[PDB]
């Protein structure tokens, strides 16, 4: 049993959170009391990764939902799925952050870190063989992104054997709460680059495109961004849950060459509005999932190159058609992937589709293109930082500019060593 | 944090301060001149003193 247990921190960690557990549930029979009422035992041979059993037949999500507010996660009680959730794994503050990196990682969240440390000893310490941690937030406000950040170096210092990995929502002016986001997300990227073993970049930018430009949804809201993030989530999560032999390390050895390049673009196809008759051919599942319109971050994969690839198609369907269109695929785009790591693009395929659906694929690509990124968010960085615009809001909480400095410095060495690799020939 | 308690802790203190020395030397300030305006009326006492005194004298003649 390699089970994993996921932390959600923040509003915009909680809410897809919440989504996340909202469709697995549904994916394994779980019902919103955690009573099985599935009609096939695929759905729970993996049913432990996820979730606890307790006596009475009940499953129970391995979750530990934080904020330092409690609105948001009153809301999530409320949910659909809320009763689902263990009533000691809320663990809340008062005080809120203030979309203020400094006051989730050193002031107001340092003070309720421990408590979440409680509460993930008390889940690790049940699981036979723990298989990682998994995070979802935000990295533009001030819980998910300061005090998310700050769990997971505590989380590394106990479990430093551990895989941690991270569903981590980027801000941007498309979608944006507040002008201080960049500096939240720089500060926090740096902390990902060092602790987290791979970190989905879910691109607020790019679900603000997708769902204006090609669904058609003429003003988006974060539950329209959503429902791409839940149907990716419950994607790349799918040979976690099903039967198909690797654990999350196994994972990480096949998709990540150098340390600090872990950071992947998700995508998804089809790309539906919530509320599809017409189920996609393996060859439009194929090739949607690498064009740049289903990229769910903001990059273009003809702008780098891919060091690695995975895909997950889900549905009945043919394993030799599977493997003749991505073969296909990687001949028209065959530029686009580095010849130095050979037979980088890894399939599987999964027989249970997603809810409402009979054909899907998930999308997981590790491309050089991913700095286009951290370089936009770099720049917003720079523009407010030259004339040390909004800082007081940091420096109020005890950090100094170096430590923002610092910030922008590792974040451009970052971009530099994706470049290294962009230009790197056989 | 202990950077952000010295410094939220500093700005009371000489917030603190700062009034108190304000309101020290207003009330010297105001005291000073509601004095100099007494001591002048005072003078003026004496003045008058002085005046009667000088009718004292001019009635020994
Ligand atoms: C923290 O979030 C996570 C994010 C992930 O991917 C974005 C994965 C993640 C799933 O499936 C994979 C697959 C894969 C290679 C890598 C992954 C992978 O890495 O190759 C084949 C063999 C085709 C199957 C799927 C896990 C996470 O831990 C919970
Ligand atoms: N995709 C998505 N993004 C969010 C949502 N809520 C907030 N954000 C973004 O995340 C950033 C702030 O994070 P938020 O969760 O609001 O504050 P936190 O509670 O401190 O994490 C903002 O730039 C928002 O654009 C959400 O529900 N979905
Ligand atoms: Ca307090
Ligand atoms: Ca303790
Ligand atoms: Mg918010």
């Amino acid at each position: 049993m390699r089970e994993i247990v996921h932390i959600q921190a923040g509003q915009c960690g909680n809410q897809i959170g919440a989504k996340f557990w909202e469709v697995i549930s549904d994916e394994h029979g779980i019902d919103p009391t955690g009573s099985y009422h599935g009609d096939s035992d695929l759905q729970l041979e993996r049913i432990n990764v996820y979730y606890n059993e307790a006596a009475g037949n009940k499953y129970v999500p391995r979750a530990i939902l934080v904020d330092l507010e409690p609105g948001t996660m009153d809301s999530v009680r409320s949910g659909p799925f809320g009763q689902i959730f263990r009533p000691d794994n809320f663990v809340f503050g008062q005080s809120g952050a203030g979309n203020n990196w400094a006051k989730g990682h050193y002031t107001e969240g340092a003070e309720l870190v421990d408590s979440v440390l409680d509460v993930v000893r008390k889940e690790s310490e049940s699981c036979d063989c723990l298989q990682g941690f998994q995070l979802t937030h935000s990295l533009g406000g001030g819980t998910g992104s300061g005090m998310g950040t700050l769990l997971i170096s505590k989380i590394r210092e106990e479990y430093p054997d551990r895989i941690m990995n991270t569903f981590s929502v980027v801000p941007s002016p498309k979608v944006s709460d507040t002008v201080v986001e960049p500096y939240n997300a720089t500060l926090s990227v740096h902390q990902l680059v060092e602790n987290t073993d791979e970190t989905y970049c879910i691109d607020n930018e790019a679900l603000y495109d997708i769902c204006f430009r090609t669904l058609k949804l003429t003003t988006p809201t974060y539950g329209d961004l959503n429902h791409l993030v839940s149907a990716t989530m419950s994607g790349v999560t799918t040979c976690l849950r099903f039967p198909g032999n690797a654990d999350l390390r196994k994972l990480a050895v096949n998709m990540v060459p150098f340390p600090r390049l872990h950071f992947f673009m998700p995508g998804f196809a089809p790309l539906t509005s919530r509320g599809q008759y017409r189920a996609l051919t393996v060859p439009e599942l194929t090739q949607q999932m690498f064009d740049a319109k289903n990229m769910m971050a903001a990059c273009d994969p003809r702008h780098g190159r891919y060091l690695t690839v995975a895909a997950v198609f889900r549905g009945r369907m043919s394993m030799k058609e599977v493997d003749e269109q991505m073969l296909n695929v990687q001949n028209k785009n065959s530029s686009y992937f580095v010849e130095w790591i050979p037979n980088n693009v890894k399939t599987a395929v999964c027989d249970i589709p997603p809810r409402g659906l009979k054909m899907s694929a998930t999308f997981i690509g590790n491309s050089t293109a991913i700095q286009e990124l951290f370089k936009r968010i770099s720049e917003q960085f720079t523009a407010m930082f030259r004339r040390k615009a909004f800082l007081h809001w940091y420096t109020g909480e005890g950090m100094d500019e170096m430590e923002f400095t610092e910030a922008e410095s590792n974040m451009n060495d970052l971009v530099s060593e994706y470049q290294q690799y962009q230009d790197a020939t056989a | 944090i202990q950077k952000a308690i010295e410094e939220n802790n500093n700005f009371i203190k000489m917030a603190k301060e700062k009034l108190a020395q304000k309101m020290e030397s207003n009330k010297e300030n105001r005291e000073a001149h509601l004095a100099a305006m007494l001591e002048r009326l005072q003078e003026k006492d004496k003045h008058a003193e002085e005046v009667r005194k000088n009718k004292e004298l001019k009635e020994e003649a």
